[PDB]
C-alpha cells in the first residue's frame, strides 16, 4: 500500500500539470505562495511528517551588470551572501555559491572567491565594455513555510507555526543522514487538495531563465513523502 | 575448503548478462534506460536498506541535470510495471558521484524491501527535463549493494534446487 | 484537510531574526554589557536543557573572526538586567569552535553545562570579553543560535504556552 | 634483559617486500593471470579471518590510478595455480575506496567476506580485470596490503609455525 | 534558580589570579614556565582523562623546536617536586595546535589523576635544546580542560568550607 | 610507583650521555643499530609493551644539487617517494614531505608538488646558477626493529621477530588513537642494558646537520614507555 517517494518542483509522479511554480514580491514584504503542489484524481491521499522525511530546496536569485573598459572582476549585489555550508573556498562547496554567464561569449564563468562579508562577490574572467552578463548568486535573508488549501484557496491550518529561515537551510550540509533537514509538522490531504510551499523574503528569486549553464531549472525543491498508492 | 552458505553475497553491475541498457532521449518515462531480469532457477533478494548508486552520464561526458528523476521499480513479467513493489524514486541530484560509493553518508539506500522470483523484471526510468542532454550508455553505470565493505548491504542470490 | 494535534511543548530554536531577541555592537574590554539580549514573551515559558547546543558565530566588521583568546559567557538573569551568579551556563572561550563544522558536526557541537528555564518575563545575557587592542564586534555580521531541531543530533529548545497548562504558573515558581 | 614469551598465533600483515610474495605487470582485459601471487611459506600456516581489511593500492606506470570500473578478485587456489570457486573472497571494484585514506578509516576500510585460511603449501592470487582501450597496471608503484597490525581497528593476519602445535595437520586438514 | 552542585567545572588559562608565568631562554628545566596554586579554602581536581592544551610560542610568533619537552608536574608546598603524582611528561611536538582543542582526536589528556589541597603548586617545566629561540610569555597560553563541550572533561572545583 | 613517560633521540629523562645516535650504512646492505638508549644507574627497571605504548618516528636524508643556468625547478632524487599519508597537496601534511634550503641565500625554499611516483619533486623557487642546496626529502623502503643488549654489546633476545617498514610507518596518519601505530613485543630491562633501534635501508639518514629550519635535530624518534621510578 504504503510507499515512499520524493517529488520535485517539476513532473514527476503528478504530471507537470497539478504542479505551479511562481515568483515571490520585493517591495511589499509578504508572504508570497512559490510553489503548490495538488493531489491528482488517481491517488487516494498524500502525507507528510516531520523528523521522518528528508528535504532539499536549492534557491537562487538573478541579477545583471553592465560592461566597462576598467578592469572589474568583481561586482556588489543586492542580497545577503556566505558561502555554501561556509568555506572561502569555491570548487569544495557541496555546489557553487554563484554562477555568472556572459551573453555575447556564451560560455560559463568560473569563480574565484569573494569577502562574504559584505554583498560582494569576485570574477575570475575580465569581461568586456558593453558585453551583458547575468549572475545567479545564493539567496539568503528569507523564511520558508508550508500551508493547505482545500480545493477553493481556502485555507483551513497550518503545519508548523514557526518559519524556518532559508539561510539556516543552506547553512546546514544538506543530504547527510544525521545530519540531514527534518522540518516539524504531520500533514496529511486527499484528491485535489493542495500544498502550498511559501516564502518570505525580499530578494527575487527564479525557476527558469533558458540560459542558465548547470542545468535548465535554476533552483530546486525536492521533498520525500508517503503515498497511499 | 570451508563450504559457503547458498545464501551468496553480490554486487551487481553493467557487464553482466541479466542486464541490459539502452540510450534514452528526453522526457522519455516509459523507456526503461537499463533492464533487470531474473536468471534461471536463481532467485535474487534485495533488502530494504541496500545501497543504490546511478552513475548516468552524458554523451560528451557530462552529468545532467540534477532536476531530473530516477525511479527502480518491479514489474510483473510482459513488462509490465506495478505501483506495489517500487523502490528508490530518487533525483539525479544530491549524490555526490565522487564520495557517492565511498562515504557511508552519501551512500543511498532503498525505502522497502524487494525480492526478484526467477523470472521477473526490474527497471530503472529515467525523467529528464525537456531541453536536455541525453543520457549515453557508454559511460553510464549503475551499482547496488556494497559488497566487501563494513556499512551498506549486499544482494543476496540463491539457487532455487 | 487534516493537521495533527501537536504538543504544547514545542521543539524550537533560537536566533537573531526574531522579536523577543536583540543585539548591539560592542568595543574591547567591555564585559558588563550583553551583545546580545533575550527576553521571556508574554504567557510563553522557555525550557532550555542541559545538553543543549550553543553556536555563538560572532565576527568582525571588516568580516573576520576575533582573537580566540575572546571569552562568551551565557548568563541568566533577574528582571532589570539583574544578573545572577547561580543559574550561569556556558562560560567558553571564543576559540575553539570550528565554526565551518561547529553546528553541523556533533563532535564540534557545544553544549550547554546544566539546565535551565525562563518565565515568562525573565532575561537571559550573553557577554562578551575581549581583550585590548583587538578589533570589535559587529551586529550586522555576527549571531547567536542555540537549540537543534531539524537533526537526529543534539538537542532542542522547548516552549509552552502558559495559559494552557494549569501547573505552568508551579514550573514557573519552581524555575 | 627480559622478553615476554609471546603466543605463537603472531598477529601479522602482508605487503610487497617479502619472500613468499611476488607479482607482475598486467595489461588491458586480461582476467587470468595473478597480478600478485602469494604462497605459504615451509612448516608455516596463516590464517586470514573473515573480517580482515583489504587494501590494493594498483596504479599506472605514469603515476595514475586506474578506470574504477576496474575489478580485483582475491581468490583461494589448490596447489599448481589451480582456482577453486569456493572460498573466493574480495570480488571489489577498483573504484570507491579512497586510498588516502583508506587503510587510515575504518569507514574506508574494506573487509573481506568469509574466513579462509592457507595450509603450509598453497596459493591465493589477486585477478585484475582491466576493461580495453585503458593503461596497464604497472608493478613498481603498485602494492597490496591485507590485515591490519598496529591498529585498535582492523584485524590482522594469524600465523603460526607448523611446528610447534599438534592438532595444526588438524587444523590444515580441517581447511 | 536551580541549585548548581558544589562540584563545579571549570577550565584554566592565563588571565587568572592563582596562575602566573614568567620567559624561559633555553635548556633551562628548573626554571617553571608556568606555575600554578590552589587559592584559599577550595580544592582543585583533575581526573586522569582531562585534556591538556599548551601553546607555547617564539617572540617572533613560531613554535619552537618539536624536539622540545613538556612536562606537568605536582609540587609539595616551598616548590618542591615530587616523582609521584605527576602527570603528561610530553613532546611539543605532536598537537596540530590548529586542530588540538576543537578535535578530540588530535586533543591530548593526562595519564593518571591528581588532587590540589588548598595551599599546594602545579609547574610546567620546559626543556628546550639549545641554539634555539627562548619562550615568550606575551604569546603563550595554557589550556586545561573542556568546560562547555561533550568530549573531554572538566576540572572539578569544590569550596572546603 | 609506575609512570608513563615519553622518551626522545635526545637527552630527556636520561641525560644525552646514556643515548647514542648512530647513521647507517649505504653499499653492504646490513641491519645496523642507529639509535640505542641504556637503562641509568638511577632507575630500577624499564618496561616495554606492544598495543599498550605510542610511538613516533620521522626519518630522512640529505641530498644535494649544483646551481646551473637552466630554471630547474624540480630535482631528480635517489630515494622511493611518497606523500605524508597520501596527498598531491603541500601544506595540509601532518608535516612536509621535503625540505629545501639554500646556501647561498640563507632563507627556506617552499614546494609546489611532486609526482610521488618516480624520483622526483618540484621547487617553487628559481635557483641561479653556482648556487648550492641541500634538500632532506623523506625516506623509503627500509625496515626497522628492536633488539637488547647486556651490557656488553652480546644479545639476547629480540623484541618481536618480524620487522615493520618504515614505509608503512610514514603511510599511517600517526598521532591518532585508534589509527596511532603499537608495535608487537613486551621488553623489560634493568641498568646499564640497552634497547637498540635499527635500521635496514639503503638510503643515508640523518640526525644533525646544523642547516635545517624546522628544528636542530632533523629527523626524531618519540616512544611510549613504562617505568618504575
Amino acid at each position: 500500500q504504503t510507499q515512499e517517494y520524493t517529488i520535485n518542483h517539476t513532473g514527476g509522479v503528478l504530471g507537470d500539470s497539478y504542479v505551479t511554480t511562481a515568483s515571490n514580491q520585493t517591495s511589499p514584504q509578504r508572504e508570497t505562495a512559490v510553489l503548490s503542489f495538488e493531489c491528482p484524481r488517481k491517488f487516494e491521499e498524500i502525507n507528510y511528517v516531520g523528523q521522518r522525511d528528508a528535504t532539499r530546496f536549492v534557491p537562487r536569485t538573478t541579477e545583471s551588470i553592465t560592461g566597462s573598459a576598467n578592469d572589474d572582476t568583481v561586482v556588489d549585489l543586492t542580497a545577503n551572501i556566505q558561502p555554501v555550508a561556509g568555506e572561502e573556498v569555491i570548487a569544495e562547496q557541496d555546489y557553487p555559491v554563484a554562477v555568472a554567464y556572459n551573453v555575447t561569449q556564451g560560455v560559463e564563468v568560473d569563480v574565484v572567491d569573494a569577502d562574504y562579508a559584505a554583498d560582494t562577490v569576485t570574477l575570475g574572467t575580465n569581461p568586456a565594455d558593453g558585453d551583458e552578463v547575468k549572475v545567479w548568486p545564493i539567496m539568503s535573508d528569507g523564511d520558508v513555510q508550508f500551508r493547505l488549501i482545500n480545493q477553493f484557496g481556502q485555507e483551513e491550518g497550518r503545519v508548523y507555526p514557526w518559519s524556518t529561515p532559508l539561510y539556516r537551510w543552506h547553512d546546514f550540509p544538506q543530504l547527510k543522514r544525521g545530519r540531514e533537514i527534518n522540518l516539524h509538522g504531520s500533514a496529511s490531504w486527499s484528491e485535489n487538495e493542495t500544498l502550498e510551499i511559501l516564502l518570505d523574503a525580499p530578494q527575487a528569486l527564479t525557476w527558469e531563465d533558458s540560459d542558465y549553464p548547470r542545468g535548465q531549472y535554476v533552483t530546486t525543491l525536492e521533498q520525500d513523502v508517503e503515498i497511499t498508492l | 575448503i570451508g563450504n559457503n552458505g547458498a545464501e551468496k553475497q553480490i554486487s551487481l553491475h553493467k557487464g553482466q548478462p541479466f542486464i541490459d541498457t539502452q540510450d534514452v532521449g528526453a522526457a522519455d518515462p516509459n523507456t526503461p534506460a537499463v533492464t533487470i531480469e531474473g536468471p534461471s532457477d536463481y532467485v535474487i533478494a534485495i533488502d530494504a536498506g541496500t545501497p543504490v548508486a546511478p552513475e548516468f552520464r552524458d554523451a560528451n561526458g557530462d552529468k545532467l541535470d540534477p532536476s531530473t528523476r530516477v525511479t527502480i521499480q518491479k514489474c510483473d513479467k510482459q513488462g509490465n510495471p506495478l505501483g506495489d513493489g517500487i523502490v528508490f524514486s530518487d533525483t539525479l541530484g544530491r549524490f555526490e558521484y565522487s564520495k557517492m560509493r565511498s562515504d557511508p553518508d552519501y551512500m543511498r539506500k532503498t525505502t522497502t524491501s524487494l525480492m526478484i522470483d526467477e523470472r521477473e523484471i526490474v527497471k530503472i526510468f529515467v525523467e529528464v527535463p525537456p531541453n536536455a542532454n541525453g543520457m549515453d550508455a557508454d559511460n553510464s553505470r549503475i551499482t547496488i549493494g556494497d559488497d566487501t565493505s563494513d556499512y551498506g548491504k549486499a544482494v543476496g542470490i540463491v539457487e532455487h534446487g
